[PDB]
């Protein structure tokens, strides 16, 4: 039959022993597919990726004999894959992950003439990457995906990045960010754990630069509206006091409430943020409007305060203009 | 004559049938016809770019090693306990984002045998597939999510997938969706793609879905017109006591901003402008124009006779006669343009 | 004589009985009468169109191959570990949407064997069934949440389920429901449906659920008429405090808007018009009319005139409560069909 | 002599012991006394009518087939690997709403063997119990949550459950609960019941649990006190400042409506009246009446003789209302603290 | 010579080594050496009053039945798939609230054999420890969470645990924590407790945790100061028209109420008074005194010199009291 060759290959074969155990460390290469790069969540400091992991390594015991056909490639099923030897591999920054068994476990086997074999196990991942949340609206995040063996050591097993596709899919269509360059630097992250020695590593980063649209259109326009209402407050008669003060204090209340609500959405970082300082500048501008009107009223009650009021309403708008200009210039 | 012995001699230990061998090895590919049956949609929310479905799944193919000529009857079923004992295809969904089985009181899987040698195997599974939501015309949205079906451990030079031409994607009758609806026409094409390791068969099935306007229509568009009429009556209010109209305009602005913020949260974070944020922004700019018009008429009133007060009344009535017409015609453009 | 030997010779290797073949093969169908026992209802939701039940499930059928004549006693029980060694039905739930077993210290399974060959099998499972929730008259709603039971891998010409007539759906006493009570009478009809591969036996039990008015009634009806009478007392204010009156009116409009928004956000999005939404709309219309006619009376007062304005104000004061009361009476009579 | 040989001859292949047959088969019922060791409460929430516990569990019985006389020492510990090779009860929890083991580094299960054949079996499990909560006097709530412990496939004639009365509900020392402290008393009775398949044993324990008002005192009553004092300062203002006084009135009403809505969010939707809600609603009616009386006195103000009467009425209200609120507060607290 | 024959003759079927019996049976206990190595903290949340860590876990002991003298190399690894062929301890966690393994492409388990007879066995585990969280001085809090590593099915006289001295709890270098930085110093003590069924070995590892002020500092104290200076500018207004001053006071008290409501959404419900809440209460009392003072001066007006004098005295004295209380509170909760 056709299964006789594989059955004879597996009999008298020990999967408990890695190939060339007394020889040189075995050579492994990787081609990490990127199928569905899921949405990233700042509050969890995590993101989800769906990959088609691929590995290749020489295996002299797995040499397909030319007696049957001498096939360039041979294919068997996941049961045979479980029967054969496998290279162990755990994701370093992994925190929750599983397999896929929609009908059965997804494994592909290609067996070469030389003895090199190819396996591929699709497996969904949720990674962890410490976000540099500073300069939040203008950031280029570096979330890293790395592989390394656990049981075996560098003198026993090694990893190399194959000179091939690390990026794959072109129709990624990520919701928020976008990926242009996928360069591999700090590729070898050869890691030492005390009492164990050297462990081979292969590492890759994904460079994701956030766009601006949502934040630009969701917050900045309301801030500008609050500021222009404050400017109109500057353009009101100081004589009235039951209208100018209430609208200004309402504006500062609304601005502060919006600031608190928006600040509560991001993860509770422990240092200043660009959006934070933007909201702070807007809030102090509103408070400046209120205090200048109060001062105008105080001076009016027992020089004229009208000249001061018109000077303020003519000067501070330009102040806000070039202040936000400086803000955008310094953050870009 | 023992029924169990026929099963053993057909497949299993005392048969020579190696389940690790696909039918017709080292020869032509296998056609493997398949057809699905929806049972219940649901939990389709834009927050996660996905939807949950519960479907059946049946494969049809002919196995010469499974061909038999001992039972006089044509049809033949089998206990689901032996499903792993024979070869099965490796059908899998490219976009998965979570899937599982149903293991209630049994493994609810069905297999049937045809007299000639063709086989029928069915299984029910639950999927949560990623739906690439596009939110351009969100209130009037039209959206399709494709269920990628393909093989993994077999190149298309050896395994092929095809649909039954007669109702491959037949659907249940009583199903319904929350504020959505799926149209009857459902396209069916191919998706056979390539990889650095080879190429595999890939069949495709896509749906066309609509969302009923009613919910969003009422719940968000009603307050907009309410605030428009409130600004109109603010215009109708005379100008002697400033704080009255000042507070009315301030409250209208509060309504607009809070309603926009509330509309924002449910819809997922997106960069490109949506279809109803434009409504919210334009209503916000009308109320801003209302308060600015009041500020202008107040400035004209107190700049200092009543000749300019006559002009202030004239511009007040001009606004009162212009904003209704402008708002109506703008609504006509807005509604017409997104319905085409 | 030995119970272990007796069990092995009854079913297992040394029995000649194969668990993989349905009883009375190539003969009459198998009935397998089944009854269910509610043990904990509740955790019902509406945003996801489902409810969770933790129920028992007891099947009854007769297998002639299992007939024994050794033990004098009629009733006999077995270790649940023996269960996987004998034939089982493939009963599943159509509208399933997630369910699982319970493995606490044992797979909670009971097996009993009758002398003639009748067998009783039970299992405790927890389900999350999908219910076509309808919310036309949402505060005064009555719902029919259903469970469809059917086989999967057997045509109905080989297998057809029934229910024991003597209280097939017996229900525990201590169970109670938040914002719900189930009715004692429970309908029971058939649901036999067809598919492309044939037709399978389908059975179902439907439940009627009634939601108490109390919670919604108090907590969201009361602020409505509270603000309505706030507007009513706002009418009694005279023209001098026009900014005060307009501010309080617009703030009442704010209160109605935010209460309505909360009420809508509590309940999942639906296209067809609900019931209480007309209540929020009508209260918003009444407060809007109050503010509108206050503005109109101020305008006519600025533009003889005072007496007519006072007359229309008192007409409104005597009319608005009457219209509100007749509207409430109409609403309550029309939503008790 | 060999421990492996002794284990094989006691249970397993060369022992003649079948784990599928209960001790004293076709005879007297078996006694299974068990005790529950509490290790951690927590995550008790009213939103889903439940509480989560992580407890130990030890059963006690004496299978005559397990008797042995080889090792002189009475005690005998075993690897939980052998656990599947002996008979077990079918113990389960009625109202448990899904639970699981702990598979961390091993299956954390202990089995002990006594010289006479007595066997101790222990297993650590974590539960999520469904507690039929009652929330009538919820601010001062006192609760009775249970855990119905019962067998499943064995009737009166086959299996019984009792308690090791000496510390049956032995609880950990340093544990405590957020917004909860449990009393040392633990009641103990039987849920014994029947079904159409027969009758099964019960044992259960109920834990008296009460919620201390501290956090609820601060977050709930203090803001209401502040708003109502704002209402009396609204009284304290004159009549000519009509927009100011009335704006204070409606804004306090806004505070009240938002506070009433916020408190309702945490608790589940219950038809029957709660205890905090009446407080919030009645002092809401207080501030509403404040605005009502200010409007009424404005109407009275709008030849000049009635102004003095209006001022006198304002003084009477400003005096009486604090007294009414205080006497009502004492009345309500004495009702719901008894 | 043959690796398969060597493994079979060492452990398994044709070895006589039973995996159901602990080493040195009916003899001295196994001393055992166990150490941990952090890989990542994260998810310190007071809402659930627990936290999740991702750590390795290593044990050391000597099994006499595992003694071998064939392979010249001292250190020797083995296939993880044959872990179950040999005995292992039952090291579990006391308060753990549910975990799992990592099964990615293999059970990520490492086994090492020493020539003399020592064995190394390591498994990567992800925990979720319940911490007795305290919130008395919440913004300036110092936290100490513990992990009670111990055995379950073996008495103390039969089995004891111990720590390897050199860097027992060594941590990763570059890890960082939101809202937290752990100090380098970690204590180590025994927790050998008792039960009615006996007594067991028990070990502890406690982490000191300090939470940075920054987030709460800015997002809570800055708006409070803004509202206090809103109250100041309310004082600065003339008495004349009541509505402006009264409305400003109302807006400020609404800000206090809203901030007090929103502050506690993240923090868990706790009976004892917190530290931030007293700040909220005192600033609410400051603005309350401001509004009450304006009501009193309005009553006095409807003596104008006395009213303006007391207004000025309040305007000058209130900031002094605010500053002295501010300094007092900060020294109290900073020393
Ligand atoms: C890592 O090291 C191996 C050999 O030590 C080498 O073949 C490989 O190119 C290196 N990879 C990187 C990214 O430096
Ligand atoms: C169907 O299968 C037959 C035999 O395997 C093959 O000759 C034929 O080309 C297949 N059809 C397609 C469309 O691949
Ligand atoms: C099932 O019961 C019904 C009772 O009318 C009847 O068809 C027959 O007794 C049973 N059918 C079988 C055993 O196929
Ligand atoms: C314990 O002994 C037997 C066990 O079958 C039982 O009849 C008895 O009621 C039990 N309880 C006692 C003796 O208190
Ligand atoms: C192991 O046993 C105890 C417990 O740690 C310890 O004191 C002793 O020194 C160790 N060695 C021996 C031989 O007992
Ligand atoms: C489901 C339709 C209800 C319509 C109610 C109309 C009430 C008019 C007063
Ligand atoms: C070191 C930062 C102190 C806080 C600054 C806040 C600025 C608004
Ligand atoms: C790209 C930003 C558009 C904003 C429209 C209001
Ligand atoms: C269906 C067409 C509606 C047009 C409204 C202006
Ligand atoms: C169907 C669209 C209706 C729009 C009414 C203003
Ligand atoms: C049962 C509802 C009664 C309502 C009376 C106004
Ligand atoms: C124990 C109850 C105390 C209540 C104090 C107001
Ligand atoms: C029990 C809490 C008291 C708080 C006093 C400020
Ligand atoms: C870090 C807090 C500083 C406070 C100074 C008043
Ligand atoms: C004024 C604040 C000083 C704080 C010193 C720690
Ligand atoms: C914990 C000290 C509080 C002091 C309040 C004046
Ligand atoms: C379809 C909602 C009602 C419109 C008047």
């Amino acid at each position: 039959s056709t299964s006789n060759i594989l059955n004879r290959l597996l009999v008298s074969y020990d999967p408990r022993i890695r190939p060339n155990f007394k020889g040189i460390p075995v050579d492994v290469v990787v081609n990490i597919f990127i199928n569905s790069f899921g949405s990233i969540q700042e509050t969890t400091m995590d993101y989800r990726v769906n990959i088609f992991l691929r590995q290749k390594w020489n295996d002299p015991r797995l040499k397909l004999p030319s007696d049957f056909r001498g096939s360039d490639a041979l294919t068997v099923d996941p049961t045979m894959y479980k029967c054969l030897w496998k290279p162990d591999l755990f994701f370093a920054n992994e925190k929750s992950a599983n397999f896929h068994d929609v009908t059965q476990e997804n494994i592909l086997l290609f067996i070469f003439r030389d003895g090199d074999v190819l396996v591929s196990m699709r497996l969904s991942i949720t990674l962890s990457c410490p976000l540099d949340l500073t300069l939040f609206p203008m950031d280029t995040q570096r979330c890293k995906m790395q592989l390394e063996s656990f049981g075996y050591t560098t003198d026993d097993l090694r990893f190399i990045w194959q000179s091939g596709d690390p990026v794959q899919l072109e129709k990624i269509a990520l919701p928020q960010f976008d990926i242009k360059k996928e360069d591999i630097e700090y590729g070898n992250c050869t890691k030492y754990y005390k009492g164990t020695g050297y462990y081979t590593c292969v590492e890759v980063i994904f460079t994701l630069r956030r766009q601006v649209g949502f934040y630009m259109m969701g917050v900045y326009a309301p801030t500008l509206l609050i500021v222009v209402l404050s400017w109109l407050s500057f353009w009101i008669n100081p004589d009235a006091s039951a209208a100018r003060v209430p609208l200004g204090i309402f504006s500062v209340l609304s601005l502060a409430s919006e600031c608190t609500t928006l600040a509560a959405e991001l993860p509770k970082v422990s240092y200043v943020k660009a959006l934070d300082v933007w909201l702070i500048a807007c809030l102090l501008f509103g408070f400046a409007s209120l205090v200048e009107y109060a001062v105008v009223q105080v001076m009016l009650n027992n020089t004229a305060a009208k000249r001061i009021d018109l000077y303020a309403r003519a000067l501070f708008p330009f102040c806000f203009l070039f202040f936000n200009v400086i803000y955008w210039s310094i953050y870009l | 004559m023992s029924p169990s012995d026929f099963l053993d001699k057909l497949m299993g230990r005392t048969s020579g049938y190696d389940a690790r061998i696909r039918p017709n090895f080292k020869g032509p590919p296998v056609n493997v016809s398949c057809n699905i049956f929806i049972n219940s949609f649901g939990s389709i929310a834009e927050t996660t770019m996905d939807y949950r479905v519960n479907i059946f799944l049946r494969q049809q193919w002919n196995d010469p090693r499974l061909a038999y000529n001992e039972y006089p009857d044509d049809s033949l079923d089998l206990d689901p306990s032996m499903l792993d004992s024979i070869w099965k295809p490796d059908l899998f969904f490219a976009n998965e984002k979570g899937a599982h089985f149903h293991e209630i009181t049994t493994d609810n899987k069905l297999l049937r045998i045809s007299r000639n040698g063709n086989v029928l195997y069915s299984i029910r599974i639950t999927l949560t597939l990623a739906c690439p939501m596009d939110l351009k015309n969100f209130p009037m949205d039209v959206q399709t999510c494709i269920m990628q079906l393909e093989s993994f451990g077999y190149t298309m030079n050896d395994l092929i997938f095809e649909w039954q031409e007669q109702g491959a994607v037949q659907v249940a009758d009583g199903l319904t969706l929350p504020q959505f609806i799926l149209k009857e026409e459902k396209d069916l094409r191919y998706c056979t793609k390539h990889y650095n390791t080879g190429k595999f068969t890939c069949i495709e099935a896509r749906f066309h879905l609509e969302r009923q306007m009613g919910y969003y229509l009422i719940q968000m568009y009603i307050p907009s017109l309410l605030i428009v009429i409130l600004s109109w009556i603010s215009f109708w209010i005379n100008m002697d006591a400033a704080p009255a109209r000042v507070g009315l305009g301030i409250t209208t602005v509060l309504t607009m901003t809070t309603q926009s913020s509330g509309s924002r949260a449910s819809l997922p974070k997106v960069s490109y402008v949506k279809a109803i944020d434009i409504w919210m922004a334009v209503c916000l700019l009308f109320v801003f124009s209302a308060l600015l018009e009041y500020a202008a008429v107040n400035f004209v009133s107190r700049q200092h006779r009543k000749l300019f007060i006559q002009r202030a009344k004239k511009i007040d009535k001009i606004s009162r006669i212009g904003f209704p017409m402008a708002f109506l015609i703008f609504n006509m453009f807005y509604w017409i343009i997104y319905k085409i």
